[PDB]
């Protein structure tokens, strides 16, 4: 767990010097856009649970070889095991998006997921595309153009914010396969 | 490392729970304390040479008795060390400074240095002379803002406050 | 904390059984008086960081026979603490025994 | 999250893919025995190349004055490049190579017991059995018009049997960085003319051998074998698919 | 009680540390977003009657059979209890919102609620018909400021995120 | 590879005596058998890719995630990978039928099947599924109880064989999951 | 574990009622008080360790007894639990300074005291006399009027606070006796 | 082991066939010798010491220069070791008679027998006095079927063509 602050101290420690105006003007990016990073991790937070189950039951939907016999979703236990799963993941997303790096991200849940996914045979292009629907689905809430529940933001522009958001989504896909 | 996020991320991770409003007002003090500090940031990042150089010639001025030939500090060298450690001090006030928090200060600096120091034979009094006489020689109005120096002034207590 | 996992997969696995049992332990944000706590004074927490250390290192120079009894009686006990005729857990005990030392939770 | 603090284990994907992870930490004990196994193979086969002593032929890995130390580079960047395989590729060669270490153990059960229980040392089995008996491509040497015509259509018949795609895969690589390709292809002919230098009795050998291989290979096909009994480069341009090339 | 500054407090007491300026740039956060919510505090103490008996007017008015005669609100001193449950619910938002946070509003309503209501065999799509109608029915400037507004949106959403 | 015979003599040299009437007893069971083994080898050899091919796609039939994008059918490759293996393995059973013995499917076949099907991500209970049907079908084969291709044999007693081959399919199947 | 806020929030919980314009208006005297509060623990915290010198140290200095053989203070071992001891009372004093209420103070560190001392037969009146000096050193700290250091504040008054604060360290001093 | 159903077996595992037809036919062919060598497998089992002792007894009626004080064989535990190792031949036979063909003869008996037997001083030729000493007691009908017989000449005579 490394934030923007920690990354810019840490790369500025690497480089064995002071930090610097460059890299304390990049901060100044960050800091100076603040509530519209708040305002999008309130969206996400928000809708939260919904995000998890939709996805996952799209996931379903595309495949119903899951909650076929002999698939992963089939039993109950399996199928909560699934929703935790992918609400774990969305979890850490959000970290991720407070936070402004991804290293949280990359310590707590991705370093080892991979391989032990592989050894329980959970399928990963099955996760990968549920990472995909929650991706979606956070990015449409995030900029504020999900069709069934659009409540009044402060109005402006919020596109890097919504492309990070994308970039850690995209981490956690390419992390699961 | 130590910091606002870190510490609200890290209880959220410990919890299970989602990010909610307690930890948007933690980093709405963030945001709104960063931009005193990262100006003394940046002041520090402008002349810590004259910092250290004021430090560790006060730091000879009051302990006349380590150029002395047992205590340590007593060749050219070990006098560059002494220059050098400031030096390393000042730039780990920088980095905390930027983070919010003494995170680096303390994972990097402080933590395990009472085994060093009382290794090597070496006074932390020295020290606390050096850290002292800059935060004397600190100033309210005329090179900083008065906000944003408090922030530097907590920073160099601490140091003081962790080394004896 | 003496068992030590043979594979990625029980590293990700055990850590993620010790999280869930803590977690179960406290569902509220603030901390709870006593618990984990490695800071008392000031100067705790970096020798807390150097004494788990060590004690993984002597976790990692045991002997065969030493680790073979520890993997057994593990996942045997934790079976019989934790595991009720449920094949899923009994399986995910008798696989990796790591897990059922996070499992052990005294 | 993950539970060791310090020195948390990674066992490697060859690793993992054979069944060496084990209760016992026997993990650390079979992938060592399979290290020093498989070298115990190669310097046996290494002492029949060169029975009287002193270094052969085969043996002389370099003419210029510092492309000894390349042939180093090389070797060392090629077990790199059978390190950084998929999945499917490490079980495909892990299968092959046991089938192929238990057709060369001519029926021998302690033997095929051993290749089924260790697949890394059965591996450099396949290779080294193949590089001292003489019977490999390297060690092919045409001897009619048709010999060199044939091993040319063979060749490109079995490199279409290796890369059906476009995409040249990692088994080729010809060069790690620049300059690699020249001093390759310099030593190359050094090989190819350094075996024209062999004995004579270890010729004649090499084409018998090469035959057995040939016959092998060609199984049950009249054809292929009487192809075989027509031209001995044939049975050494029998490349195994474990190789890419 | 899960607040901001239970969680720099707790933090530093399972750290073993004085508060550094981490957790004062944490509370300089909780001291400036405390307009906001407590303006919305004082507004939901306002019109609070009004809130819960649209809330489970319209609650009953989406879900019919619930005063069938199988189900559970069937009685008068039923549709009394599902009207003075929300008032519990509307309460703890008043006082969660002046809190910060959402520390009474779990330890109070939220934790255990599963096995009470799955037991007295309470459907949880009422509540969040209660609760999804009066978030529908809120406004942007016409009661409250709009940035208030926000905080009331976000304990709202929690209920609902917390309970199905 | 360790057929009856071997078998039998390898016991004997553990047990580190002559070889004796007992085991004998059980050899002269064995060559007195003969050709009903022989008969059955021939039946399920000659059905064989006709087994394999309704054994796979009644695998597919129960579970259509397979053949749901993301599925380890979706596409022709994988789809000629699953008939091939379905093939060895039914290739491998012959082989252990015609022996008497399991150890050329314990080594050949079956020394690392577990570890490769999850480094490859196989779901090993849609293997086990496919196993269970060729042992069902190889078993209605091997009894001439195949309601489509009944031939013409001289009659009998085959039970004890449908046991062993039903033995060895429970061993594969065993083994895969 | 109660601040300002959730002690407003418990008592209208015992009253069974909504918070109101009263309760909140105590609230917004507590909210625009603020940055005093920050820059009273800021001075308290700065100084902290140097405070539990001076004051242990004094309370050494008025009665010889402590490093006399038989007092408490009389080896390294029990004077460097003296001084830890100081330091963490000192460290819930903070902690009760930002919280605004004892709450943090009477759970996490007065409960179960005078019994452990009493079982340890820990002098209490030189434990009050030593929470005493950390009293009086701390207010002049917190009224920045310490002889030695005097660093630059925007002026104004804080007095109400330093009431609170002695507050604290009576209630502590009237805890461990 | 080297036999008749493994070497039908490993040639379609080599192969990557279905046992056809002519592994099949070879079966049948074993399947058919069977019995023959499994009755002088019973009567090997029926009499094996009396082989040993007559074939050890009449090895050193050959050789005696054997107990003379030079070579191996001059003290009685090595008679007994002599007499030990023309046991673990008998049984050889025995079980390569059993499985039909040289497997376990050739795996466990030949494969590196003579870097032992070259090694330890041991003359094979008292070894092959013994096996023809055995060959030439043998019978036409009194004791054994004449066929089944013919099998275990070959056993015995591929010992000796094995051994020198
Ligand atoms: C107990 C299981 C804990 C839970 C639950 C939790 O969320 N975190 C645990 C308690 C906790 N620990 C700290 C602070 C530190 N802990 C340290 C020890 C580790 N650091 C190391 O390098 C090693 C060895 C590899 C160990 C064992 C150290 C050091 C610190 C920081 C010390 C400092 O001076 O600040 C905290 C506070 C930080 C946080 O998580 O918010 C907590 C709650
Ligand atoms: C209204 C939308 C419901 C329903 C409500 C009923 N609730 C009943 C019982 C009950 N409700 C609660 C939750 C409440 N108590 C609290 O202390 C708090 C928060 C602090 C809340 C939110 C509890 C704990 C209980 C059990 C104790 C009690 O009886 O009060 C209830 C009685 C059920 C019965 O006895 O059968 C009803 C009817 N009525 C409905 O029609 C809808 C679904
Ligand atoms: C403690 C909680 C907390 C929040 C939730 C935020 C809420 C918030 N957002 C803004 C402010 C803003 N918020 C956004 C965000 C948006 N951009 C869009 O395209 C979308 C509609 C939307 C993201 C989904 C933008 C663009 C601004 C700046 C608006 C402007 O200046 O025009 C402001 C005014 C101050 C500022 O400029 O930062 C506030 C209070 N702040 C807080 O303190
Ligand atoms: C990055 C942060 C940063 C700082 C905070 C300053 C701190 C600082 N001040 C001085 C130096 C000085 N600072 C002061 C200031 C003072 N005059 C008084 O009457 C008051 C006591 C006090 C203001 C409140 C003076 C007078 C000097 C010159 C001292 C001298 O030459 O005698 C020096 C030595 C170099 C110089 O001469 O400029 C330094 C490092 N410099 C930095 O780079
Ligand atoms: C990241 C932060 C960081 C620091 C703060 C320093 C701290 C530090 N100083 C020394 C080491 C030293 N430090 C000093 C300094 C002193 N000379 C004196 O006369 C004075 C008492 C004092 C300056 C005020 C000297 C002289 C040595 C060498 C000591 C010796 O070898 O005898 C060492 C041991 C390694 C070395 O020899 O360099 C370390 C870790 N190093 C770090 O990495
Ligand atoms: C990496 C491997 C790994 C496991 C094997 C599990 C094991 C496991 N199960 C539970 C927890 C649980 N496990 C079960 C399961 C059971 N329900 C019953 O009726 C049966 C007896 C049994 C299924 C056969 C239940 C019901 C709980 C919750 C128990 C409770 O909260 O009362 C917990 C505590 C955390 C939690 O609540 O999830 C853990 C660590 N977790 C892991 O991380
Ligand atoms: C210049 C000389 C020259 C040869 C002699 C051949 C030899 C040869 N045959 C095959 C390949 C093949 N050869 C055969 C032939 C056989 N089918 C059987 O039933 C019998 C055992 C046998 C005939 C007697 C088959 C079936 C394949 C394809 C094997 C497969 O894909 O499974 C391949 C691999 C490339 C390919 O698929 O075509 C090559 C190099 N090719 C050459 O370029
Ligand atoms: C090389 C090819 C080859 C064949 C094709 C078989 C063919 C064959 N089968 C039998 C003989 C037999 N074959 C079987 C087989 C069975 N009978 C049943 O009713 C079952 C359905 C079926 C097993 C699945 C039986 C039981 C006999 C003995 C009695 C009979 O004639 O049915 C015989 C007579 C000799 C004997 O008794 O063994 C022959 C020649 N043998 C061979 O060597
Ligand atoms: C996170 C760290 C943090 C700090 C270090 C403080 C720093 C700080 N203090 C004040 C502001 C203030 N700070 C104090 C404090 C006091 N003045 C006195 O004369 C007393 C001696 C002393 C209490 C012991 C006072 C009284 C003010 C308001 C007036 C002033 O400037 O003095 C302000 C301006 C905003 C406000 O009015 O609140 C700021 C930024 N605030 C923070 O959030
Ligand atoms: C599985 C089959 C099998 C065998 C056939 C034997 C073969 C055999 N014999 C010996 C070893 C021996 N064998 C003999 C036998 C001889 N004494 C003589 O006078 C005669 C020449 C001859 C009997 C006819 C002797 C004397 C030794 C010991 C030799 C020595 O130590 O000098 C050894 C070395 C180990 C040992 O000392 O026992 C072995 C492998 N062992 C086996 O495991
Ligand atoms: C013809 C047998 C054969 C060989 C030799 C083979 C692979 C192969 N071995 C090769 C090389 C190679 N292999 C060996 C081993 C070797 N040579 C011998 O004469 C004997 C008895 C050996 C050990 C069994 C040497 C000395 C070399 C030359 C030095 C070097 O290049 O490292 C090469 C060339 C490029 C490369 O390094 O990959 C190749 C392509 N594949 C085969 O079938
Ligand atoms: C009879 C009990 C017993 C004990 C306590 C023992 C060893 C032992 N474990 C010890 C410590 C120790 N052991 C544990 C073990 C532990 N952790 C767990 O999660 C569980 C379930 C545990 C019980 C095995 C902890 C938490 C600690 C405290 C942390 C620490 O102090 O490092 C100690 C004290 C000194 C040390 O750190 O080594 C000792 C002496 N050997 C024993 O047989
Ligand atoms: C039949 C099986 C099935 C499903 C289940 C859905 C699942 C689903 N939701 C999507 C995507 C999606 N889902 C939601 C969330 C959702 N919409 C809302 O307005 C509210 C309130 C929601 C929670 C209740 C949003 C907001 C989107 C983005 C598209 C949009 O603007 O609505 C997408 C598009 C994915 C993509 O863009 O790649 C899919 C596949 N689709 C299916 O075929
Ligand atoms: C002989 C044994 C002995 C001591 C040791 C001292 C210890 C001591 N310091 C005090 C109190 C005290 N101490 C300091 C701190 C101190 N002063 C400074 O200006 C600086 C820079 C300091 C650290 C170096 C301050 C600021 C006060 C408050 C009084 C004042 O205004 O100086 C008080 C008064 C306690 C009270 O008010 O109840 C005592 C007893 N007294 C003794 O009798």
């Amino acid at each position: 767990m490394l934030d923007a602050f920690s990354r810019v101290v840490v790369n500025s420690d690497s480089k064995a010097a002071y930090v610097g105006g460059s890299d304390l003007q990049s901060l100044k990016t960050f800091i100076s856009d603040g509530n519209k990073r708040l305002d999008a991790v309130n969206c996400i937070v928000s809708n939260a649970s919904c995000i998890v189950s939709d996805a996952i039951s799209g996931m379903i939907c595309e495949n119903p070889g899951l909650i076929a016999p002999g698939g992963n979703c089939y039993t109950n236990r399996r199928m909560a095991a699934c929703l935790r799963d992918g609400e774990i993941i969305l979890r850490y997303v959000s970290y991720a998006l407070l936070a402004g790096d991804s290293s949280v991200l990359d310590d707590r849940c991705l370093n080892g997921l991979k391989e032990t996914y592989i050894a329980l045979g959970v399928p990963t292009a099955s996760t990968s595309r549920a990472v995909s629907i929650m991706k979606a689905a956070s990015t449409a809430f995030i900029m504020n153009t999900a069709s069934g529940r659009k409540i009044e933001i402060a109005a402006g522009d919020c596109q890097a914010l919504q492309s990070e958001a994308a970039a850690y989504f995209d981490k956690v896909g390419s992390a699961v396969d | 490392m130590k910091s606002v996020i870190t510490t609200t991320i890290s209880a959220a991770d410990a919890a299970g729970r989602f990010p909610s409003s307690s930890d948007l007002e933690s980093i709405q003090g963030n945001i709104q304390r960063a931009s005193a500090r990262l100006e003394a940031a940046e002041k520090l990042s402008g002349n810590h040479e004259a910092v250290v150089k004021e430090a560790g010639d006060a730091c000879f001025a009051k302990y006349s008795y380590l150029k002395n030939s047992g205590e340590a500090g007593d060749s050219q060298e070990k006098i560059n060390k002494c220059y050098r450690d400031v030096d390393h001090y000042m730039r780990l006030i920088n980095y905390s400074l930027v983070v919010g928090g003494t995170g680096p200060l303390d994972e990097w600096g402080i933590a395990g240095s009472r085994e060093v120091y009382r290794t090597l034979n070496l006074p932390g009094s020295a020290y606390i002379a050096s850290f002292t006489f800059t935060r004397d020689r600190l100033c309210v109005p005329r090179d900083m803002s008065s906000q944003a120096g408090v922030e530097f002034v907590a920073a160099l207590d601490y140091v003081i406050n962790s080394l004896s | 904390r003496t068992v030590r996992p043979s594979s990625k997969a029980e590293d990700y696995m055990a850590g993620s059984v010790r999280m869930q049992v803590y977690q179960k332990g406290n569902a509220s944000g603030v901390y709870p008086v006593g618990g984990c706590e490695d800071g008392h004074a000031k100067g705790d927490a970096d020798l807390r960081r150097v004494i788990a250390l060590a004690s993984e290192y002597r976790a990692a120079q045991q002997g065969a026979a030493a680790v073979t009894g520890a993997q057994y009686a593990s996942s045997k006990m934790a079976i019989q603490l934790y595991g009720h005729s449920c094949n899923h857990e009994e399986g995910q005990f008798c696989d990796y025994p790591a897990v059922a030392a996070a499992m052990c939770r005294y | 999250v993950l539970r060791t603090v310090l020195r948390s284990p990674v066992p490697s994907g060859a690793a993992t893919v054979y069944g060496y992870v084990g209760r016992g930490n026997i993990s650390v004990i079979l992938a060592k025995a399979d290290e020093y196994m498989a070298k115990s193979v190669r310097k046996q086969y290494l002492a029949k190349s060169n029975p009287y002593g002193t270094f052969g032929v085969q043996c002389t890995e370099g003419s210029v004055k510092f492309a000894a130390d390349f042939s180093r580079i090389r070797a060392l960047n090629a077990e790199f490049r059978a390190k950084l395989g998929s999945a499917s590729k490490k079980t495909f060669d892990m299968y092959e190579n046991r089938k192929n270490a238990i057709s060369n153990s001519h029926g021998c059960h302690h033997e095929e017991t051993q290749f089924v229980g260790y697949k890394g040392v059965s591996s450099m089995y396949n290779v080294s059995k193949s590089e001292a008996s003489g019977s490999c491509s390297r060690y092919a040497s045409p001897e009619t018009v048709v010999e060199a015509a044939m091993l040319r259509f063979m060749d490109i018949q079995v490199k279409m049997a290796a890369n059906p795609t476009g995409v040249y895969n990692i088994s080729c690589n010809e060069g790690a960085a620049r300059g690699q390709a020249e001093d390759v292809r310099v030593a190359a002919l050094n090989a190819a003319f350094r075996q024209g230098q062999k004995s004579l009795g270890k010729l004649l050998d090499e084409k018998y051998q090469q035959k057995k291989q040939g016959y092998s290979f060609a199984h049950g096909c009249n054809y292929e074998e009487g192809l075989i009994n027509k031209y001995p480069a044939l049975g050494a341009a029998f490349r195994s698919k474990s190789y890419g090339y």
